[PDB]
């Protein structure tokens, strides 16, 4: 009503585009396992 | 729309979204530091150099593991979309702090990432034990965005808490007993009062040590009659009830999922189930310092710290106990759920016998701080919360989402990670028996192929995160709806649709006069 | 009429986002002060920090006198809420007993062995502490004076006692820092002046808050927002009031006299 | 004088629910219900604002786990393990 | 007396692992053993055994630091 | 002082659309707009101090 | 000195140590008592096929899943405070020996009579001299007589320590400002290897101990040939 | 729970490119970064 | 009744019991003339670790120069 409801509709995300998820989803957990081996790098770089 | 429903969200399903989400991305981080220190420990030698940054990466595994991934996956999420859902409440009590606890759960987050950027780097471990977190030991910032990263997850679990604990309390139907509620509830309920009386006491602790650091004080200072073992004794008081907070939705996932696949309308003792809860509950407390035996504390308080962690053990063993008899008796679904359920059953077991046999003081004399201690709270903590989180997470995908999962692909990552799980974390039994201690950038010779065989099984679990990210990404690709539910009956949850809408309850549940 | 369940359902708001990243701000800017000497980051999280608050505050006042948004089953959830945060705060300061019962009752050799330690002369806890543990429960009893005088439901002994506990709390906040004026040690000398220092400002900062309680119930009362029935503000404050009188009554007891 | 009585400055759904109890029907589910009587010809009156309502049975006494179905607008149906009737009705406001 | 012993014994009222308080003890005895005799005229050389107890019992520089509190009038105890 | 919530309890009821946190009037608004453009301002200056400590020169 | 493939202890040398291996192999059997007990239980319902969803009775198995586990705690619980009375019996100090754990290194202290203090630190692995192990050997070996009951006061300077011989069978945090107690015993000379156990820095890991027991007239031998 | 048909049916080339897909860019950081540890090692 | 009972108890109790306390340490400060203590530097008093973030680093929060030593002595 006020907001839309339904399968899919409840997530902050789009899901109509598989392709699009797929991009979104590997950029996020990209992210999230290569933000401790930058951490690493960093450190090296700076030691 | 977007900044209105969800960076403003007042409801407790999207609330338990943005969970989700923060929890995934916290596992993310934390599988990547665990699989960096096994890249450390499946060869010898620095393959980075010093091992100070090691000890930031381990700080860095811990605390994200613990405070990012598992209270927002379990206690936080699966509190905040089912507890309304499960006592019949339209919504939370105070969803404003709890929209308040989840937004300060990111500023921690980042503030641990940069107590990772300073150069000093949070080489302390879990414990921030002085003097090494000090002035003299860490000339840095590093420790303290790692403080207040603590401050910010506290006051966000305080708050949690609070609003957990007056929504369970208050806004349950009023002809219902409080000895009426499913278990899930009555877990959180004992977790967000355990919370409330053990996140003041590490505000305590870590005002102390930021005090000690910063306006030379002499709180942990041995030059002006302080002492460490204070901060030992408030940390610990903190930490044997955390690890109770890591553990108690675990019982209380594992409880429901085991009742519901298992065919039965009801779980076997719900007063012994409720009794057991309570009692660990209050036997939390007076535990704290089985962390303690090597410290040097008076015999006397050891033998009653490990007598009252044997009153500690037993109402586990009624639990686990009433978990057997429900299952007895009735027909077995082979849903994914079931197959995590029997994995929390199994190395939870072992995992708590281990922890038994370090509860033996003098056998905490021979075994503080070596790897048979990370192998016992890898096995209740790494596998036991772990699974509790996927039983869970495969179990109520289908109401957060609307999508079902694949049973064969599903369980194909169940056994992916279970038989990971268990080549990574059944060497260090042998590897602590050995005797290696904890924190070790490099291992001698005798535990070189442990450490190898299981470094090759975390790379095992690697494998099985990226079968479930993958699965995740199937099931909402493949967008097949949800046909039917059953024991919807008896499981509040699942009556209201599959996903529930926006807001659920605006007819309040007509319970029975009785 | 679209809910028939008496519970409530807040409109979306942008101040659980504001004061979450306000405590951020907070964290950083003290993390500058320490180490990199800049105010400005602490100072901007403070008065973002505030600012939110008031806002925040003033949206669940408009929410509770302005729209009646407070049924009974709702304030019985914030009178729960409120006796958690309370307990809350229990905990911490038995924490911070615990602190200073583990300094004092075993103390080191490097205190000399005994209690309080060598070197600096303790403060004398007859006279000054004395008159501060009187103002507060003065300010207690004119506290319960006040809810009855709402339950008898008349003004002028409302307001009477809300401007003399007002008072009486500014009097010992001045006291106070009038006493760390007047005091031979610093917070950098010793475990005992560091405990106890630590102690007293989290205190003090307790009753500073306490007063801003009882500064809001005033105003909010001299704009009669308050009734007979329904005054959960001012009972709010005179909970966190009576917290505040029985910490510094434990505080009183065991700093001041169990080993001085 | 004095301090303002909620009964005229209190307004909104703490004066309609205020007017209920001074009125002593309560359609706002503060209280739980009554006749607890589930025969054929006198079900459990259940009032709903909607054409279908969630109820819940305590069909036994001291029962830990309670049974969770909901009513459609119609004749009365039964508690799935029990058997007690329930009849749903329109509160028309 | 002028015994000749190993090592110190096992204080019984000192039965627990920590004995910094047992160094502690033996220093701020020593010390009042060492003005007491120098007061009232007695051999200063009878708690010889007080002397090298807390040289057994706490670490050298615990000592010297403590020594150099004496020789400045820094010295926390009840000296 | 005199009784104004009755006349201020008729400004809040009005369903005339605006949530509960700005139907005061403008004040609200503009206050609202100020606290956003200091907590995200100071957010942006907050992550660059902490990269300035990150990364020295 | 650990073996490669180790899946017990390191085996005895001290009687405290054979007391705790002895009260820990019946801790084994009684988790393996209990792990086997566990998996057949859930075989057997795993196995099983006949249903039972009718209402279950609840008080009939909680007493006896309540007393025997008892049973099994307390007779797990009484040979733990046997052990700790053995720690608590009295000493016969032939000799005190103080640990005092500096930053990334130790320093041992014999002081009974003509106090000597040396360094314990770190050989590295491109200075090994052949034939020794990696990440355990120090070139100032720690000198203890066997069959004595010695003191260990056990502190550190700066930072936390843990001192953790495991064959021998002592652990013990080394604390600024609070040395502990640890009566090491042996029955057999040698060399015997340990570790820190207590995070302390950028070299926590190169921080071991060695400690060689020898006859009392080679001890002060040694003693009298350093001075 | 039953579930309904997928309104999107991965094909044989769908769940490679899916599967595929994030293990390359979710572990290919990884690769980078442990791949050039001894380089970023160098001070230059 | 109520009401009325702590109307009077804080004006015939608390009140007068304020002033009793407030004149008792008013006649002692005008009476006490404290003849501040000499300076010993104390290894365990005046700890600094660290500067504090604001002045001179030396300086306490609410430092009192007439009665509060730095580490090297009163200021005068
Ligand atoms: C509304 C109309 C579309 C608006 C644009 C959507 C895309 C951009 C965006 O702002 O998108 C919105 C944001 C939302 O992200 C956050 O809020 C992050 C908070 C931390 O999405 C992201 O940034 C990326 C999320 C990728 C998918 C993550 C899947 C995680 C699976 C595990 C949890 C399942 C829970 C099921 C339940
Ligand atoms: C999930 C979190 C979790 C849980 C549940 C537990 C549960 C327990 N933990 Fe542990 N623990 C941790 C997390 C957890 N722990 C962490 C994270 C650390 C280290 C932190 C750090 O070092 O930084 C730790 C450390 C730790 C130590 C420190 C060892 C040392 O360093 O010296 C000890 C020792 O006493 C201990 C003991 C226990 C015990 C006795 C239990 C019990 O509650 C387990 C009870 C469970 C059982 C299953 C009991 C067995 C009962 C049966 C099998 C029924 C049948 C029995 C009979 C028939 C007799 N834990
Ligand atoms: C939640 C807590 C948690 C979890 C899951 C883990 C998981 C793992 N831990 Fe962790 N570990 C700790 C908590 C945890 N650990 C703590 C508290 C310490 C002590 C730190 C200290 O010494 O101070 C420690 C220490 C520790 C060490 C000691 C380092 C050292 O002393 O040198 C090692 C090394 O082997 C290790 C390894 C691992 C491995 C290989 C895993 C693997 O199991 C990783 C695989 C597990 C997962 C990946 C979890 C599942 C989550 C997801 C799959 C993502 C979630 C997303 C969705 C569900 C959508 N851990
Ligand atoms: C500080 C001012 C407190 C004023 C309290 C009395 C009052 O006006 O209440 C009504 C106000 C609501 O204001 P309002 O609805 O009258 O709108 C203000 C704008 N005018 C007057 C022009 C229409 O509610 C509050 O002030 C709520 C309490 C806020 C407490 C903040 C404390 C400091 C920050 C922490
Ligand atoms: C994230 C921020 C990366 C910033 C940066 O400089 O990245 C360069 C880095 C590359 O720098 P690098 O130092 O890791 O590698 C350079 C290697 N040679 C010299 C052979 C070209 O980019 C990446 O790592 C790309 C990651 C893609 C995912
Ligand atoms: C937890 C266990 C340990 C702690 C507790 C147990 C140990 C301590 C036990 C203490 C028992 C009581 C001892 C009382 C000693 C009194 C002597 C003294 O202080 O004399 C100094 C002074 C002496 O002044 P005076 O009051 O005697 O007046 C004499 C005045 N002239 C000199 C002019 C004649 O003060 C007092 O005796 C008490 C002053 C205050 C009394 C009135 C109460 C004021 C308001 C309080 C709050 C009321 C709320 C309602
Ligand atoms: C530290 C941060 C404190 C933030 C705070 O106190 O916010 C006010 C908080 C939220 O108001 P709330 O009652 O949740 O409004 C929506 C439901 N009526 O107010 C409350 O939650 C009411 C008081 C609860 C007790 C804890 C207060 C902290
Ligand atoms: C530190 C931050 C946290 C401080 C503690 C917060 C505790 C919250 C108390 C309860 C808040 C609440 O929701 O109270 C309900 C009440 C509305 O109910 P009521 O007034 O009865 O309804 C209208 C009457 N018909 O709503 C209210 O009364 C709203 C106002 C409650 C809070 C008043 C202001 C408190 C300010 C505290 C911080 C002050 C900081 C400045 C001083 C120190 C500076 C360093
Ligand atoms: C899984 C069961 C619960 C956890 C048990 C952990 C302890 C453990 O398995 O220790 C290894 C145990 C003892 O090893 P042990 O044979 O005594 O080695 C000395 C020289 N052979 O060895 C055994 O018990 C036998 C080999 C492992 C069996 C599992
Ligand atoms: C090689 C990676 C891509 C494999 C694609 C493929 O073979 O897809 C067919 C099948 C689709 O899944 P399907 O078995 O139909 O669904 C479960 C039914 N209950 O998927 C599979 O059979 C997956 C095979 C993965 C092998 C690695
Ligand atoms: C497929 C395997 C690709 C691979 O291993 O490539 C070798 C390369 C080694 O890196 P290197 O030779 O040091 O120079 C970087 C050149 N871009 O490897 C890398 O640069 C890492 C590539 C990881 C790809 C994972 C997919
Ligand atoms: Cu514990
Ligand atoms: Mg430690
Ligand atoms: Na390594
Ligand atoms: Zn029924």
């Amino acid at each position: 009503s006020h907001y839309e409801e339904g399968p899919g509709k409840n997530l902050p995300f789009s899901v109509e585009n598989k392709w699009r998820l797929l991009a979104m989803m590997t950029v996020y957990f990209g992210s999230g396992f290569a933000a401790p081996f930058f951490i690493v790098r960093h450190q090296l770089l700076k030691k | 729309m977007f900044i209105n429903r969800w960076l403003f969200s007042t409801n407790h399903k999207d609330i338990g979204t943005l969970y989700l989400l923060f929890g995934a991305w916290a596992g993310m981080v934390g599988t990547a530091l665990s699989i960096l220190i096994r890249a450390e420990l499946g060869q010898p030698g620095a393959l980075l150099g010093d091992d100070q940054i090691y000890n930031v990466i381990v700080t860095a595994h811990a605390f994200v593991m613990i405070f990012f991934m598992v209270m927002p996956m379990m206690i936080g999420g699966f509190g905040n979309w089912l507890v309304p859902l499960m006592i019949g409440a339209p919504d939370m009590a105070f969803p404003r702090m709890n929209n308040m606890s989840f937004w300060l759960l990111p500023p921690s987050f980042l503030l641990l990432l940069a107590s990772s950027m300073v150069e000093a780097g949070a080489g302390t471990g879990w414990t921030v034990y002085p003097p090494l977190a000090g002035n003299l030991a860490h000339a840095g910032a590093s420790v303290d965005l790692t403080i207040f990263s603590l401050h910010l997850a506290g006051v966000s679990s305080i708050l949690g808490a609070i609003n957990f604990i007056t929504t369970i309390i208050n806004m349950k139907p009023p002809a219902m007993t409080q000895y009426q509620t499913p278990l899930f509830v009555w877990s959180v309920l004992i977790t967000a009062v355990l919370l409330l009386l053990s996140l003041p006491v590490l505000a305590a602790g870590i005002t102390m040590l930021l005090t000690d650091r910063n306006l030379n004080t002499t709180f942990f200072d041995p030059a002006g009659g302080g002492d460490p073992i204070l901060y030992q004794h408030l940390f610990w008081f903190f930490g044997h009830p955390e690890v109770y907070i890591l553990i108690l939705p675990g019982f209380g996932i594992i409880s429901h999922v085991v009742t519901y696949y298992s065919g039965k309308k009801e779980p076997f003792g719900y007063m012994g189930m409720v009794w057991a809860m309570m009692s660990i509950g209050f036997l939390g407390f007076i535990v704290w310092a089985h962390h303690m035996f090597t410290v040097g504390l008076d015999v006397d308080t050891r033998a009653y710290f490990t007598s009252a962690t044997m009153i500690i053990a037993i109402p586990t063993g009624v639990k686990v106990f009433s978990w057997l008899a429900t299952l007895h008796g009735g027909n077995i679904k082979w849903s994914p759920a079931m197959l995590w359920a029997l994995g929390f059953i199994f190395l939870f077991t072992v995992g708590g016998l281990t922890g038994i046999v370090l509860s033996n003081s003098s056998l905490d004399i021979v075994l503080h701080d070596t790897y048979y201690v990370v192998a016992h709270f890898h096995y209740v903590l790494s596998m036991g919360a772990v699974f509790a989180i996927m039983a869970g997470f495969v179990h109520w995908f289908p109401l957060f989402s609307g999508f079902t999962l694949d049973d064969t692909w599903a369980k194909a990552h169940f056994a992916i990670m279970f038989v990971g799980v268990n080549m990574t974390f059944f060497p260090q039994h042998f590897l602590g028996l050995s005797g290696m201690p904890r924190r070790y950038s490099d291992y001698p010779d005798a535990y070189t192929t442990w450490n190898t065989v299981s470094s090759m099984g975390s790379f095992i679990s690697l494998t099985a995160v990226l079968i479930m990210i993958f699965m995740i990404w199937e099931a909402f690709a493949s967008k097949r709806e949800v046909m039917s539910v059953s024991y919807a009956s008896t499981n509040l949850e699942w009556l209201h649709g599959c996903p529930p809408p926006y807001h659920t309850f605006e007819e309040p549940t007509y319970v029975k006069v009785k | 009429t679209h809910q028939t369940h008496a519970y409530h359902m807040v409109n979306p708001s942008p101040w659980p986002l504001t004061g979450a990243f306000s405590a951020l701000l907070l964290t950083s800017g003290l993390v500058m002060w320490f180490h990199y000497n800049s105010i400005t980051l602490l100072t901007l999280g403070l008065l973002t920090n505030i600012l939110t608050m008031y806002q925040w505050w003033r949206d669940v006042i408009r929410e509770g006198t302005y729209q009646g948004h407070h049924t009974p089953i709702v304030q019985k959830g914030l009178r729960y809420g409120m006796i958690l945060f309370i307990v809350s705060e229990v905990f911490f300061f038995a924490g911070f007993f615990w602190a200073f019962y583990h300094s004092s009752l075993v103390p080191t050799h490097d205190l000399g062995g005994c209690w309080p330690p060598t070197g600096i002369s303790p403060l004398n806890p007859l006279e000054v502490p004395l008159l501060n543990t009187s103002v507060l429960l003065a300010s207690g009893v004119s506290i319960t004076w006040a809810h009855h005088s709402l339950m008898e439901g008349k003004r002028n002994h409302m307001n009477q006692a809300l401007l003399i506990t007002i008072m009486l709390g500014l009097y010992f906040t001045i006291l106070q820092a009038s006493e760390y004026f007047e005091t031979s040690f610093s917070i950098s000398d010793g475990i005992y002046g560091s405990t106890f220092f630590m102690a007293t400002g989290f205190h003090g900062l307790h009753v500073i808050i306490g007063s801003t309680f009882l500064i809001v119930c005033l105003l909010r009362q001299l704009k009669f927002h308050f009734t007979s029935k329904h005054h959960f503000g001012f009972e709010a404050a005179a909970w966190y009031w009576h917290f505040v009188d029985v910490v510094w009554l434990f505080l009183y007891v065991s700093i001041y006299w169990w080993g001085s | 004088g004095g301090v303002p009585t909620d009964e005229e400055q209190a307004t909104g759904l703490e004066r309609e629910i205020m007017i209920a109890a001074q009125k002593g029907l309560d359609p706002y589910n503060m209280l739980p219900p009554k006749a607890a009587s589930g025969t054929k010809e006198d079900p459990n009156l259940v009032p709903s604002i909607s054409n279908k309502r969630i109820v819940g049975c305590i069909c036994e006494e001291d029962n830990c786990t309670v049974i969770w179905f909901w009513l459609h607008k119609g004749e009365s149906q039964r508690c799935p393990n029990c058997g007690t009737h329930y009849k749903l009705v329109p509160h028309q406001m | 007396k002028i015994k000749n012993y190993k090592t110190a014994p096992f204080d019984s009222r000192f039965p627990n692992q920590n004995q910094t308080k047992n160094c502690w003890q033996n220093y701020l005895d020593f010390h009042r053993c060492e003005k007491a005799m120098t007061a009232k005229g007695g051999d200063v050389s009878v708690c010889e055994w007080y002397r090298r107890v807390y040289k057994s019992l706490c670490p050298v520089s615990w000592v010297s630091a403590w020594d150099d509190r004496i020789a400045e009038g820094t010295f926390p105890g009840k000296i | 002082f005199e009784n104004k919530v009755p006349e201020k309890q008729k400004l809040f009821q009005e369903d005339n659309g605006m949530p509960v946190h700005l139907k005061g009037g403008a004040s609200d608004a503009l206050l609202y707009r100020a606290t956003m453009a200091l907590t995200l301002g100071g957010t942006a200056y907050a992550i660059y101090l902490l990269a300035m400590a990150a990364f020295p020169k | 000195m650990a073996y490669p493939f180790q899946l017990g202890l390191q085996d005895a040398t001290s009687p405290i140590m054979e007391e705790l291996m002895n009260f820990h192999d019946h801790t084994l059997m009684i988790v393996f008592l209990i792990s086997s007990l566990v998996l057949y239980i859930i075989s057997l319902m795993l196995t099983t096929k006949l249903t039972h969803t009718s209402t279950m009775d609840a008080q009939e198995v909680e007493t006896i899943w309540t007393i025997l586990p008892a049973v099994i705690l307390i007779m797990i619980a009484l040979p733990s405070l046997r052990i700790l009375y053995m720690m608590d019996e009295i000493n016969n100090p032939v000799l005190t020996v103080k640990t005092m754990g500096h930053q990334w290194y130790w320093s041992y202290e014999y002081t009974d009579y003509e106090d000597l203090c040396f360094d314990s630190y770190m050989i590295p692995t491109n200075d090994l001299k052949p034939g020794e192990l990696r990440l355990l050997e120090v070139d100032n070996r720690v000198v203890l007589p066997m069959e004595l009951p010695i003191r260990m006061l056990i502190s550190s300077e700066d930072v936390l320590h843990s001192w953790a011989v495991p064959s021998l069978g002592l652990k013990t945090d080394a604390i600024p400002g609070r040395l502990n107690q640890a009566t090491v015993t042996s029955n057999r000379p040698g060399l015997f290897y340990g570790q820190c156990s207590e995070i302390c820095g950028s070299n926590h890991s190169f921080m071991p101990i060695v400690l060689e027991m020898v006859p009392l007239k080679y001890f002060e031998n040694w003693s009298a040939s350093m001075i | 729970v039953h579930s309904k048909p997928a309104r999107e049916q991965l094909g044989v080339l769908d769940i490679t490119i899916g599967l595929t897909s994030c293990f390359v860019c979710c572990l290919l950081p990884a690769g980078w970064v442990l791949s050039h540890l001894e380089s970023y090692k160098k001070r230059e | 009744g109520s009401a009325r009972m702590w109307k009077a108890l804080t004006y015939f109790v608390a009140l007068p019991g304020v002033g009793v306390s407030m004149l008792n340490v008013f006649l002692k400060s005008r009476h006490e003339e404290h003849e501040r203590p000499p300076f010993v530097a104390y290894p365990h008093l005046r700890i600094r670790t660290k500067p504090f973030p604001w002045g001179d680093g030396n300086h306490t929060l609410f430092h009192n120069p007439h009665v509060n030593p730095l580490p090297t002595g009163y200021e005068d």
